[PDB]
RNA sequence: UAGCGGCGAGCGAACGGGGAGCAGCCCAGAGCCUGAAUCAGUGUGUGUGUUAGUGGAAGCGUCUGGAAAGGCGCGCGAUACAGGGUGACAGCCCCGUACACAAAAAUGCACAUGCUGUGAGCUCGAUGAGUAGGGCGGGACACGUGGUAUCCUGUCUGAAUAUGGGGGGACCAUCCUCCAAGGCUAAAUACUCCUGACUGACCGAUAGUGAACCAGUACCGUGAGGGAAAGGCGAAAAGAACCCCGGCGAGGGGAGUGAAAAAGAACCUGAAACCGUGUACGUACAAGCAGUGGGAGCACGCUUAGGCGUGUGACUGCGUACCUUUUGUAUAAUGGGUCAGCGACUUAUAUUCUGUAGCAAGGUUAACCGAAUAGGGGAGCCGAAGGGAAACCGAGUCUUAACU
C-alpha cells in the first residue's frame, strides 16, 4: 500500500464518450446525432411534452382534484417509531423531539406498520384498528 | 438549477404506488346529453397512463 | 492567411438574367 | 492543462509520408495527397493478394496447356487423364515440371493418356 | 489485539475493529483520490468569444466577397479568438461519506500494522528545539522517512522536525489518509493510539 | 412545494426551521433637579501597527567537463532544505530564508487623561390629517382582476383620533395581535480602479491581456470608433585586430575569439510545404486516379562468392482521387493550391438509469462552527404504506345504498 499501488474497483470508472474524434471510435463525424434535422443541431431538441404539434397528453386530459392544506400538516407514525421516543408516552410533541414527524405537523396517526414490543402510552393521536390491537397486545394504553 | 415541473402536467397526473400515473378520462366535460350513460359511466373512474405515454409524463414530472 | 476582402467595386458586365 | 499537437501530428504525417516513398509528385510530398495514395495502395494490396492466386493459376494452366499440346493432348483431356489415373500433383508443380523436366512431363502425359485409353 | 512498544518493551491492547480489518483497496482509493481533489485550487479561466477584447462588427459582408462567411473577429475558429469552452474557476472537492472516510482510515491503519510500518512507542520527544537532536534520535530508532503522531503537539519536536523534509510531526486529530500511506514508517505514541482508537471507534 | 399562468411557454412564494450577526434610541414638551450619561472635535502621555532598515548558521578533496552546483569520498548547519542567482542540478559561493532586533520624522488604531461643546435621571403630559379609508386609472406584491386581501399613487374625495385605529388573503362576527400618517442607528452583506504578500493538476509567444517588445502604439477612419505584427547570440562581447576579392561597396574567404561561429548579430533548436547542386537507375513508337500484383535488366552494400539486403522499374494483369450530400456520384454535384500551427459534444446545477463503494430499515447531512480535507452541526432530504379530489380511512382503500 503506497500512493502508486492503489487501484479503483473494476467497473467503477467507465471512460466518458468523446464525440467527433475519428472513424475508429465509432462516434466520429456526426457524433451519434445522425444526419440533419432539429435533433442534430447545437441547442437543438423540442421541449418536454412536445408531440410535434398534436395537443400534448398533459393538455388533452382534464385537470382534476385540489390540494388539501390539512394533508400537509397530517403525518403517519409506524409502530416501529413508538419505541424510538423517550419516555414511553407517544404525545404529538414527544414524536417531534424524536424527529419522527415534522415541526409543523398538527395531526398524527399510528398505523399497523412494523411490530411494537414495549408498553407504550399513545396520548392525543388517532390510531388505526390494526394499530390499536397491536399496542394493546403489548400492554399499551391508548387515551384521547 | 432545479428542474422545473411542468405545472399543467402536475394538475393532470398523480403518481401511484408501483410508480405509474393515474389521470382523469377525457370526454366527460360537456356535450354530455348525446353520450350513452354506459360510455359516461366508464369515463368516470380514474385510469392509468399507457406504456407509450409514460416517457412523456415522466419528463414533465421529475419530482413526482 | 487571406487579406480582408474589398467592398464592392465596379463590374465590367451585368450578370445574365435567367428570368 | 493545454495540449500542443505539434510533436504527435508531426509523427502521424511522417508515418504516412514514409509509406508514400517512390510515389509521383504531390503523392510523396503532400500529406493530404500521400494519405489518399497510401490508403489506395492498401486497398489494391488487399485486392491483389487474392488476384495473385488467380493470375498464377492462370499462368500455370497456360504453361501446362503448351507442354501437353507438345505431347499431343489438350490441357482439358490431360487434367481429366491425371484424375482418372489418380495423380494429385497440383498445377504449380506440373507447370514447374513442364519447364524444367520435359522427360518427367512426357511420363505424366503418358499416364494421363493411359487412363483415358 | 496487541501492539508491542519498541522503546519500553511492553504491549498495548487496541480494537480489532480499527487495527484488525482487511484492506478495502477500492474504499481507500476513493478516499485518497478525494483527498488529492480536495487539495486542488481550481483557479484559472480562459476568455470565451464574449470576453475577448474587440468589437461585435461583422468583419466583412455576408455575401459577395468570395470568403468564408464571418460574424465576429472573436470566433474561436480565428487566431486571437475566444476559447470554445473557456475554463472558469472550479471547486474540485468531492463529498466523502463520514463512514467511508473512517472506513478508509481503519483499512490503512490495519495495513500499516500488517506491513510492520506502524511503530508504536510510549514517549517520543526531544530536549531542546534542535533539528540535530531529532535527526540523531531518528538514526538511533533506525528510520529516515517517518510520520510522528503524538498526543499533544510538543512545540520543541514540531520545530526540530520542521526542517527535515522526510519527517512530519502531527497530533492524532491531524492524521490524513494520504500521509498515513505516503510515509515509509508511522511512529504513533501510545497516548495517540488511544485518541485514534477513540476517534475512529 | 403553495400558488400565478393565451392554466400555454413559463413565472414562483410564505409560514416554519437551522445558521452568520446582534443594539438600541430620539423629536412631536413643560417643570423639577441640574448640567451628572453618551457621542463627537481638540490637544497630552501610553502602548501597538505603517512609512527606511540591522544581524542572520554551516564544505572541502578528487573525477568528468569550456565551466561543477553533477559523479565518487569524507565533513558540517538546520526554529534557516521557502525562493532566487551563480559558466550544468548548491542547505553550507552569493542574495535570502528561520529567528532576533530597529525609527529623528510623519501617520493609522487602541485605551488613558485635561479642554470645548454635547446634554443624563425622575415626575406630569402629549402620541405625526388632506392622512387612513373610499371612487376612477395605472403600477408593485410569486399572485396576469381574478372571489383578490396587502402595498404605491396620477386623478376626485375623505374619517376616527386610545371609550380610538391597523392587520390576521373577498367579506361579516368573534378572538388574537400591533399602533400608520416624524426621524436616527453598528455588525453579519456587496464590490476591487488600486497596494503588499502568498498560491495554482492556469498559459508559455498563432497560448496568456489587444499589448512579454517604447501598444491602445503603427496603421485605418471626417468622427464616434477600429486596431495589429513583433520575445531567445554567448557563461562572458571575448560582437570578429589584421590580410585578401570587391565600387575606400553589398557580400564573401582566411585569421582570431569562443566549449561551439553550420552560436556572426538576417544569431538557441531549426520541422514541413517550396527551390536547387550531386550521384544511381529509368525515360524520346508511347495513351488515362499514376498505384497495385507480377517482373527482367542495371547500380550498390554485405558474412556462402554466394544468395540476401538497398535503390531503380523496361514489360505485363487489375485498377475512374478524397470529403460531403444522396435512391444513386469517376462524376461535368459540394469543398480543399500546398505546408505548418490553431480550429467543433464543454461547464454548472438539477433529475433519472447503469456500474462501483460505504452503511443498511435505515442512509445522509446543508449553511455554519472548527487553524483544521478531521471533528462538530441531522435544520432538512430520501426511504421504510397505501388508497381517495378531499375529509378521512389504513394493509388496505376508493367506487356504490351494497358489492358476488
Ligand atoms: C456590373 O454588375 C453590377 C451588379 O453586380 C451592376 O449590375 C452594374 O451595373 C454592372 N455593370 C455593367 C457594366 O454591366
Ligand atoms: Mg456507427
Ligand atoms: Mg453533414
Ligand atoms: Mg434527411
Ligand atoms: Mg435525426
Ligand atoms: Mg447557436
Ligand atoms: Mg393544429
Ligand atoms: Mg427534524
Ligand atoms: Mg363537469
Ligand atoms: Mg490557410
Ligand atoms: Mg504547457
Ligand atoms: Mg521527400
Ligand atoms: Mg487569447
Ligand atoms: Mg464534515
Ligand atoms: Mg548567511
Ligand atoms: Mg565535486
Ligand atoms: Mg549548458
Ligand atoms: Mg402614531
Ligand atoms: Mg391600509
Ligand atoms: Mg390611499
Ligand atoms: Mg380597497
Ligand atoms: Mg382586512
Ligand atoms: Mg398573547
Ligand atoms: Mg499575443
Ligand atoms: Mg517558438
Ligand atoms: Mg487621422
Ligand atoms: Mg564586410
Ligand atoms: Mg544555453
Ligand atoms: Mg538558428
Ligand atoms: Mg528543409
Ligand atoms: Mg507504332
Ligand atoms: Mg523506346
Ligand atoms: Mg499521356
Ligand atoms: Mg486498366
Ligand atoms: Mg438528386
Ligand atoms: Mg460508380
Ligand atoms: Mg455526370
Ligand atoms: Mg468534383
Ligand atoms: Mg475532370
Ligand atoms: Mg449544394
Ligand atoms: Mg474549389
Ligand atoms: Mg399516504
Amino acid at each position: 500500500m503506497r500512493l502508486n499501488t492503489l487501484s479503483p474497483a473494476e467497473g467503477s470508472k467507465k471512460a466518458g464518450k468523446r464525440l467527433g474524434r475519428g472513424i475508429g471510435s465509432g462516434l466520429g463525424k456526426t457524433g451519434g446525432r445522425g444526419h440533419k434535422g432539429q435533433k442534430s443541431r447545437s441547442g437543438g431538441g423540442v421541449r418536454r411534452g412536445f408531440e410535434g404539434g398534436q395537443m400534448p397528453l398533459y393538455r388533452r386530459l382534464p385537470k382534476f382534484g385540489f390540494t388539501s392544506r390539512k394533508a400537509a400538516i397530517t403525518a403517519e407514525i409506524r409502530l416501529s417509531d413508538l419505541a424510538k421516543v423517550e419516555g414511553g408516552v407517544v404525545d404529538l410533541n414527544t414524536l417531534k423531539a424524536a424527529n419522527i414527524i415534522g415541526i409543523q405537523i398538527e395531526f398524527a396517526k399510528v398505523i399497523l406498520a412494523g411490530e411494537v414490543t414495549t408498553p407504550v402510552t399513545v396520548r392525543g393521536l388517532r390510531v388505526t384498528k390494526g394499530a390499536r390491537a397491536a399496542i394493546e397486545a403489548a400492554g399499551g394504553k391508548i387515551e384521547e | 438549477p432545479k428542474i422545473k415541473t411542468v405545472r399543467g402536467a402536475a394538475k393532470r397526473f398523480k403518481k401511484t404506488g408501483k410508480g405509474g400515473f393515474k389521470h382523469k378520462h377525457a370526454n366527460l366535460r360537456h356535450i354530455l346529453t348525446k353520450k350513452a350513460t354506459k360510455r359516461k359511466r366508464h369515463l368516470r373512474p380514474k385510469a392509468m397512463v399507457s406504456k407509450g405515454d409514460l416517457g412523456l409524463v415522466i419528463a414533465c414530472l421529475p419530482y413526482a | 492567411g487571406k487579406p480582408r476582402p474589398y467592398s464592392p467595386r465596379p463590374t465590367s458586365h451585368p450578370r445574365p438574367i435567367r428570368v | 492543462a493545454r495540449v500542443k499537437r505539434g510533436v504527435i501530428a508531426r509523427a502521424r504525417h511522417k508515418k504516412i509520408l514514409k509509406q508514400a516513398k517512390g510515389y509521383y509528385g504531390a503523392r510523396s510530398r503532400v500529406y493530404r495527397v500521400a494519405f489518399q495514395a497510401v490508403i489506395k495502395a492498401g486497398q489494391y494490396a488487399y485486392r491483389d493478394r487474392r488476384q495473385r492466386k488467380r493470375q498464377f493459376r492462370q499462368l500455370w494452366i497456360a504453361r501446362i496447356n503448351a507442354a501437353a499440346r507438345q505431347n499431343g493432348i489438350s490441357y482439358s483431356k490431360f487434367i481429366n487423364g491425371l484424375k482418372k489415373a489418380s495423380v494429385e500433383i497440383d498445377r504449380k508443380i506440373l507447370a514447374d515440371i513442364a519447364v524444367f523436366d520435359k522427360v518427367a512431363f512426357t511420363a505424366l502425359v503418358e499416364k494421363a493418356k493411359a487412363a483415358l485409353a | 489485539m496487541e501492539l508491542v512498544l519498541k522503546d519500553a518493551q511492553s504491549a498495548l491492547t487496541v480494537s480489532e475493529t480499527t487495527f484488525g480489518r482487511d484492506f478495502n483497496e477500492a474504499l481507500v482509493h476513493q478516499v485518497v483520490v478525494a483527498y488529492a481533489a480536495g487539495a486542488r485550487q481550481g483557479t484559472r479561466a480562459q476568455k470565451t468569444r464574449a470576453e475577448v477584447t474587440g468589437s461585435g462588427k461583422k468583419p466583412w459582408r455576408q455575401k459577395g466577397t468570395g470568403r468564408a462567411r464571418s460574424g465576429s473577429i472573436k470566433s474561436p475558429i480565428w487566431r486571437s479568438g475566444g476559447v470554445t469552452f473557456a475554463a472558469r474557476p472550479q471547486d474540485h472537492s468531492q463529498k466523502v461519506n463520514k463512514k467511508m472516510y473512517r472506513g478508509a482510515l481503519k483499512s490503512i491503519l490495519s495495513e500499516l500494522v500488517r506491513q510492520d510500518r506502524l511503530i508504536v512507542v510510549e514517549k517520543f520527544s526531544v530536549e531542546a528545539p534542535k533539528t540535530k537532536l531529532l535527526a540523531q534520535k531518528l538514526k538511533d530508532m533506525a528510520l529516515e522517512d517517518v510520520l510522528i503522531i503524538t498526543g499533544e503537539l510538543d512545540e520543541n519536536l514540531f520545530l526540530a522536525a520542521r526542517n527535515l523534509h522526510k519527517v512530519d510531526v502531527r497530533d492524532a486529530t491531524g492524521i490524513d489518509p494520504v500521509s498515513l500511506i505516503a510515509f515509509d514508517k508511522v511512529v504513533m505514541t501510545a497516548d495517540a493510539v488511544k485518541q485514534v482508537e477513540e476517534m475512529l471507534a
